[PDB]
């Protein structure tokens, strides 16, 4: 049901609108 | 305010934890102050946290009801809709002129570069945080702000 | 994050205790519109969306809704088409609920591929909710209708990651896109 993985280089977003 | 007492306002005298900015806690649960589990009824260890006001005109200035209006606006450079009664002129090109798109004043030259701005992006800043590129609010073209001679 | 292509995950819920005693955020994404409401929803032990299959969906995730002080319908919100990985970043700070989204095609095995994919801002609205728990809403689609009873026919694949305050060094490309990042901590 539940598994454990690792995100290598994902999870980034633009902080501001510049 | 009423001379007999206006009881249509509460202020949540008691709370378990401090509230964070810009939050709303309208929970009417009984504040359990003691150790015994409060069963939703008033007791010696848990009372009503929501207390009513006693607004009456007989009280002096300072205890009377005061309406507070907090205007929280965002002045960050971003695509906006509210831009006062500021009117618009035409669009000149390749000349040292002033620019006031959304309150950003200054002096520069428009060059109509090929920078690809995203729909949520309207202003662009350089290393020194000086706005060198802007998106026209009316036309969807991109214009750079280069200093004059 | 999830890589399904059958419109299973189409909404989420947010709240502190997930009952009618406190406020709760209900966000549901339909095939043509999106509904976002802040009300005292009485979430059951197993909230899920019902379908009478094609249309006429029933909101069996809550039992009652009275206060309903905030509603929002954008209908541009999160589907990003049906043809794979749709990443989402939910943020609740200073009473504002920020949502990010990004659509990245998958051309690898059933695992998180390498590279970088920056998420774009989607919406920012105030809810003023002390969000401490959440749950993913998914359409069962058991070929028939199902009552409000929990533990339905699950017989007939999403990633969850927690965010932390981290300092990053973003690298912008010549075209303005983020192609690399460094987690200093």
């Amino acid at each position: 049901t539940q598994s454990y993985t690792n995100s290598f280089t994902r999870g980034v977003y633009y902080p501001d609108k510049v | 305010s009423k001379p007999s007492g206006n009881y249509n306002y509460l202020y949540r005298l008691l709370r378990k934890s401090k509230l964070k900015p810009f939050e709303r806690d309208i929970s009417t649960e009984i504040y359990q102050a003691g150790n015994k589990p409060c069963n939703g009824v008033a007791g010696p260890n848990c009372y009503s946290p929501l207390q009513s006001y006693g607004f009456r005109p007989t009280y002096g200035v300072g205890h009377q009801p005061y309406r507070v209006v907090v205007l929280s606006f965002e002045l960050l450079h971003a695509p906006a809709t509210v831009c006062g009664p500021k009117k618009s002129t035409n669009l000149v090109k390749n000349k040292c002129v002033n620019f006031n798109f959304n309150g950003l004043t200054g002096t520069g030259v428009l060059t109509e570069s090929n920078k690809k701005f995203l729909p949520f992006q309207q202003f662009g800043r350089d290393i020194a945080d000086t706005t060198d590129a802007v998106r026209d609010p009316q036309t969807l073209e991109i214009l750079d702000i280069t200093p004059c001679s | 994050a999830s890589t399904e292509k059958s419109n299973i995950i189409r909404g989420w819920i947010f709240g502190t205790t997930l009952d009618s005693k406190t406020q709760s955020l209900l966000i549901v994404n339909n095939a043509t519109n999106v509904v976002i409401k802040v009300c005292e929803f009485q979430f059951c032990n197993d909230p899920f969306l019902d379908v009478y299959q094609w249309m006429e969906s029933e909101f069996r995730v809550y039992s009652s809704a009275n206060n309903c002080t905030f509603e929002y319908v954008s209908q541009p919100e999160g589907k990003e088409g049906n043809f794979n990985l749709r990443e989402f970043v939910f943020k609740n700070i200073d009473g504002y609920f920020k949502i990010y989204s990004k659509h990245t095609p998958i051309n690898l095995e059933r695992d998180l591929p390498q590279g970088f994919s920056a998420l774009e801002p989607l919406v920012d609205l105030p809810i003023g909710i002390n969000i401490t728990r959440f749950q993913t809403l998914l359409a069962l689609h058991r070929s028939y209708l199902t009552p409000v009873d929990s533990s339905s026919g699950w017989t007939a694949a999403y990633y969850v990651g927690y965010l932390q305050p981290r300092t990053f060094l973003l690298k912008y490309n010549e075209n303005g896109t983020i192609t690399d990042a460094v987690d200093c901590a």
